[PDB]
């Protein structure tokens, strides 16, 4: 109700409240915004087929958001780059977009680079504990769970285990055990630490809802005045019920978030030391990147790659026809993106040659971050090279205690 | 209308059959998006798939029929053009029988249009002069692999090679062509699987291999003969397999025993030959990836080492065209009706007659593409070309032009104004993969759905519609098929296999593999499960002597 | 058989002037570094450095004006930030980051230019041939 309130929210409409993963508050808020004409469209995820297929959808008929209700954990896609490419960057039309932590970070990166209009976009953020590739989820269910994947009705990551509901009953396996066996959440999701999107306008989740509402209420955190207005309007027009959250719920929400931070740190560690150190890391990187067939899927899918023509396409950098392409191709992406990589994983998961693009880029990003102190995707802070400052530059030269840029820079 | 609508479709550019989403805004295809649900490619596409959407809405697309009226083509109505075509085809028929006509389709086209095209060519005027690109394209390997096994198709799938120990790429640029088939090689080497490449040149798919082997070009027979000689000599052949499921071993014995030292022919030293031969024969599950005698030698190797009917093994010759397998399956060859039902056998000849309500089917071996083009004035006159550009594709383009101008009433159906179009008398505009609604068939025998994204540009129509309207003009019964589903159901009634591949089953993202004889059958991703498809049910392995050119 | 390949990218207004002054004063140093001469060091893009290192520069040197003495008021702050980030990238791709340095040489420091030349040559000689030249193959 005011920019910081933590609430329990569920839909007045019983059908919306049934089809919601929790209380249907994301689908009641989106429906209200559409039908009261705050927004001209709504960009949400719906199942196109079996629940393993997540299809983004622009919806203008308020009658079609009941189809968007429910959370697809196999939806590993990224929304904001689609709004720039096929919705003209939301420069003329207001939208309301449901987004995960990576989708909120991408919104802010593209708004920094002036590619979308966050004055027009409303971001309803969802908590995210991780996403699974659809085909990997299928193999998981066929092998480890011993079930025919077409039998599954619903499937969710709850309490750190992979619950599936099929005909016959339900099952559960620890996601950590699956991830050791070679399955589970995506690699970047294991390394992710953007669990509650507090940079969005509303943050909805199933964490901190305790007691009589454990499966029929959504924990709402109001993160901005725009979200406060949307929530107050929905509550007054009577599309959404609001009760103040339970302090014990708030506490255990904080504890689960903190534990997820620690797990993300552990995976960051084990992955980045798994890549190697010294000339071994150069042979890993160079031998992996020698596979690239120049499909440019990584460039076209990256949120930070907004350039009309990539420098990887310029003949004075990359020879046009030489297919065993140079390491310069990936050096040009390390130089341009690694300062602000939101670890969305799209580059890694769309690569036909299975190159660990996201692992390399995030390994560079984490310590560009601990060097310059710039966290990508949180707010309108300009990129590090788009805003250089006199005093800060003096400061980093003096901190080296040296007359040049040569040594005493790293530990 | 619609803003950013996703439509799932198959890529039309090679035989992998990757799935992709076309983004359609206000009835215009505005981009290609990943489809992460697909088993074939998990949302991953090569440059061709990424930019497949560019050619759809080009201004150069044919929009209305054209008629050559004493010179440059003038704009015609559908009724006018079709009545002209029907009249001219009718007269050429009535003067020169079924030998006088000639049909050839492309492998770019959907299965329903290939099937209705061959049905048009046979149900009406009974001619088997029907054919497609696969002849002039790289591989007549289908005949050789058919002789070896029984089915010229690839024995296993693409995901299947993840189960081997010894992927053996042989003379293949699997990452230049079929990059998402070569993705399996990348995944396998990441899993730590022995990979041996044998191309004549150090290609980007030979980079992925643990061992790379040069040989002098045009020496596959000699190299494979040497490898089989060493396998036989040290006795790493598979005795149960050879004694149970294979025939011809003595012939192979004689033929290969003259290739102990073939360094003269192929450049490979005897040490490297023994290395690859023994690694292959010792591997428990080894898969060969190939890209006539050349493919039968591969069949010889697989049969000799017993590497055929099982997970993680087999022979996978890569096709190269998006629906070449589908066209051959539908029966756009001179000798096969559909599902490789030979026309030489009166049994299914009479079955075709009864099913199609037509009598006296030809039964003679038709004329292939080059056969037709060479006899294009002598006895063939009148030709329908469904999507070909022969003047640009065949060698001796000037000879092709001479033969085509020697021809009475060429009819050409295309989406673009090609070079072959100038020699046409009628030009019927067509639809591309974004306006059709049929199926493709991958090189791994998988039937994938093609979905309609937009409408054909102007007055252009899709091929099932054109051929049905032409057959209704000419008075042919059996072409009352208003949809790709009805065409598919007619084909399924005709063919023994593919009877289980209903569209309600093809709407699954997984698709269906071709030997699917019943409606509850899940498909046959691995062929020759425990018996082959020849007369005794046993593979025959042949003895090929190397012919120096 | 091996001679270090060091490439320098020196601004026109202080580092080129300093090198010229060293030459005029006849300060000797080994002939291992070859220079490019851009207007400011703000011109130096990261892709220049990375292109040099991937073509096989055993070392790269970027020399410019002291902080507060850029001819164009603040163009070497941008270069300094860029080179700090380049140092980080080379360390994380596993190439030795001491193959790269950025020195601030004024227009009157011909002696310091000579000393920079000597020290860069010595450091690259200690480091040895770059690994990219064999990792490519
Ligand atoms: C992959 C994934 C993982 C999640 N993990 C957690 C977790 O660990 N803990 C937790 O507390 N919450 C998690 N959530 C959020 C959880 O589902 C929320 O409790 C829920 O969204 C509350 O909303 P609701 O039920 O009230 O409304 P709903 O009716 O469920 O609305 C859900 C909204 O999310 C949209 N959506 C569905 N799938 C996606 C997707 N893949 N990407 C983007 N938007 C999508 C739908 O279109 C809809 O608008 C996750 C969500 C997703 C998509
Ligand atoms: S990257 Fe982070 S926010 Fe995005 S889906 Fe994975 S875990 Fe959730
Ligand atoms: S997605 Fe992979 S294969 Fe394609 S250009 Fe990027 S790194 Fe290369
Ligand atoms: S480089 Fe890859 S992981 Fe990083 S932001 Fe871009 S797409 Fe996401
Ligand atoms: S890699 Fe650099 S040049 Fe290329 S699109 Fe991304 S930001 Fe632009
Ligand atoms: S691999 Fe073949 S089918 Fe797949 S996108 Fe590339 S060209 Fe198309
Ligand atoms: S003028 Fe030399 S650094 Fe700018």
């Amino acid at each position: 109700a005011a920019k910081g309130d933590m609430l329990y929210a569920w839909a007045k409409d019983a059908e919306i409240q049934k089809k919601g993963e929790c209380g249907g508050a994301v689908t009641a808020l989106l429906k209200h915004a559409l039908e009261t004409k705050m927004v001209d469209a709504v960009v949400a995820i719906k199942k196109g087929k079996d629940l393993y297929d997540a299809v983004p959808t622009v919806i203008t008929n308020p009658e079609d958001i009941i189809q968007t209700a429910g959370s697809l954990h196999c939806g590993t896609l990224l929304i904001p780059k689609l709004i720039k490419k096929y919705l003209n960057g939301a420069k003329d039309m207001k939208l309301a977009v449901t987004c995960k932590g990576c989708d909120a970070m991408a919104f802010y990166e593209l708004a920094k680079r002036n590619q979308i209009n966050l004055d027009n976009i409303i971001m309803i953020g969802v908590n995210c504990g991780g996403s699974v590739s659809p085909v990997t989820a299928r193999k998981m269910i066929s092998n480890k769970f011993g079930v025919d994947p077409d039998t599954v009705h619903k499937e969710e990551i709850d309490k750190g285990q992979f619950i599936i509901e099929y005909e016959g009953g339900h099952k559960g396996i620890k996601i950590d055990e699956l991830e050791e066996e070679g399955y589970g959440r995506r690699s970047n999701c294991r390394r992710c630490k953007m669990k509650i999107p507090r940079q969005a306008d509303i943050a909805a989740g199933n964490w901190g809802v305790i007691g009589d509402k454990a499966g029929k209420a959504t924990f709402l955190e109001i993160c901005s005045e725009k979200g406060a207005n949307l929530v107050n309007s929905a509550q007054s027009k009577g599309a959404l019920e609001i009760s103040p959250a339970d302090p014990k719920g708030i506490d255990i929400r904080a504890k689960v978030e903190k534990a997820m931070f620690n797990l993300g740190d552990e995976w960051r560690h084990r992955d980045f030391e798994g890549m190697g150190k010294g000339k071994d890391r150069l042979k890993l990187m160079m031998s992996e990147s020698s596979k690239c067939i120049k499909c440019y899927a990584c460039v076209e899918a990256c949120p930070i790659c907004y350039c009309i023509e990539c420098s990887t396409k310029k003949p004075w950098y990359i020879a046009p026809g030489v297919l065993p392409t140079s390491f310069m191709f990936h050096l040009i992406r390390f130089a341009h993106v690694s300062d602000s990589c939101i670890n969305c994983g799209q580059c890694e998961e769309l690569c036909p040659m299975e190159i660990p693009n996201a692992l390399f880029m995030h390994s560079q990003q984490v310590e560009i971050e601990k060097m310059f102190g710039h966290i990508p995707g949180q707010d309108m802070t300009p990129p590090i090279h788009a805003f250089v400052e006199e005093k800060a530059e003096r400061a980093r030269l003096d901190a080296t205690g040296t007359d040049s840029i040569y040594t005493n820079i790293f530990t | 209308s619609e803003i950013m609508k996703y439509v799932a479709t198959t890529c039309p550019y090679c035989g992998v059959g990757c799935t992709l989403n076309l983004v359609v805004s206000n009835g215009k295809v505005v981009g290609v998006e990943p489809n992460q649900r697909s088993p074939i490619n998990e949302g991953k596409l090569c440059p061709k798939g990424v930019t497949c959407w560019e050619h759809i809405h080009s201004p150069d697309r044919l929009t209305t029929p054209l008629i050559k009226k004493d010179g440059k083509f003038i704009e015609a109505s559908w009724d006018e053009a079709l009545d002209l075509v029907a009249k001219n085809l009718k007269v050429i028929y009535d003067k020169h029988g079924p030998k006088g006509l000639g049909f050839q389709t492309s492998c770019r086209t959907v299965n329903e249009d290939c099937y209705i095209f061959q049905k048009f060519a046979r149900v009406g005027f009974k001619t088997n002069n029907v054919d497609n690109c696969a002849r002039i394209c790289h591989g007549p390997s289908v005949a050789g692999l058919s002789l070896s096994f029984g089915s010229g198709a690839a024995t296993n799938g693409f995901e299947d090679a993840l189960n081997a120990d010894l992927i053996l790429i042989w003379g293949s640029n699997a990452v230049e062509a079929h990059p998402l088939a070569g993705r399996r090689i990348a995944q396998a080497k990441k899993k730590g699987i022995q990979i041996i490449a044998v191309d004549p040149r150090y290609t980007m798919t030979a980079r992925l291999a643990d061992t790379y082997v040069r040989f002098n070009p045009s020496t596959h027979i000699a190299l494979a003969n040497s490898m089989m000689y060493w396998i036989i000599k040290e006795g790493l052949e598979d005795k149960k397999f050879i004694q149970d499921r294979v025939n011809g071993f003595e012939d192979l014995k004689k033929t290969v025993e003259n290739y102990a030292d073939a360094e003269a022919i192929h450049g490979v030293p005897l040490d490297v030959v023994k290395d690859i031969a023994f690694r292959y024969a010792k591997a428990k599950n080894a898969v060969i990836i190939y890209c006539t005698d050349n493919v039968r030698s591969m069949g010889n190797l697989a049969l000799l080492t017993g590497n055929v009917g099982r997970e993680g093994v087999g022979v996978n010759p890569l096709r190269g065209q998006n629906n070449v397998q589908g066209a051959c399956d539908m029966g756009a060859y001179p000798n096969v009706y559909s599902g490789y039902q030979k026309c030489e056998v009166a049994e299914n000849r009479a079955k075709m007659e009864k099913a199609w309500s037509v009598t006296n089917l030809p039964d003679w071996y038709g004329a292939t593409l080059t056969e037709q083009i060479n006899q294009c004035g002598d006895e063939i006159k009148g030709m329908y070309i469904l999507g070909l550009n022969p003047v640009v594709t065949y060698p001796s383009s000037n000879h092709v032009k001479a033969q085509l101008e020697k021809l009475d009433f060429l009819v050409v159906q295309d989406i673009f104004f090609t070079e072959t179009c100038q020699y046409a008398d009628v030009i019927l505009p067509g639809a591309c993969f974004a306006e059709k609604d049929g199926t493709f068939t991958s090189g791994e025998r998988r039937i994938n759905r093609v979905r309609k994204a937009v409408n054909p540009p102007g007055q252009a129509k899709e091929d099932i519609h054109i051929i049905s309207e032409l057959a209704a003009k000419m008075g042919f019964k059996g072409f009352e098929l208003p949809t790709a589903k009805d065409v598919w159901d007619d084909m399924r009634a005709v063919t023994p296999s593919m009877f289980g591949a209903t569209y309600e089953k093809l709407e699954r993202p997984e698709g269906i593999c071709w030997p699917c004889p019943t409606e509850e059958h899940p498909g046959t991703p691995i062929l020759h499960r425990e018996k082959f498809a020849t007369a005794d049910g046993k593979g025959n392995l042949f003895g090929i002597d190397y012919r120096p050119p | 058989d091996w001679k270090p390949q060091i490439l320098a990218i020196i601004c026109n207004w202080c580092s080129y002037a300093g090198a010229d002054l060293a030459g005029g004063a006849r300060i000797q140093y080994p002939p291992t570094v070859r220079a490019i001469r851009v207007m400011c060091t703000g011109r130096v893009d990261m892709l220049f450095i990375l292109k040099a290192f991937v073509e096989g520069a055993d070392g790269v040197l970027v020399s410019g004006c002291h902080f507060g003495d850029c001819h164009y008021l603040e163009g070497n702050y941008k270069a300094a930030k860029r080179m700090f980030m380049i140092k980080n990238l080379l360390r994380n791709i596993g190439l030795d980051d001491r193959r790269f340095r950025m020195t601030f040489v004024s227009a009157s420091e011909g002696a310091k230019w000579g000393m920079v030349m000597e020290d860069v040559t010595n450091t690259i000689k200690e480091l040895g041939p770059s690994p990219i030249k064999e990792f490519k193959k």
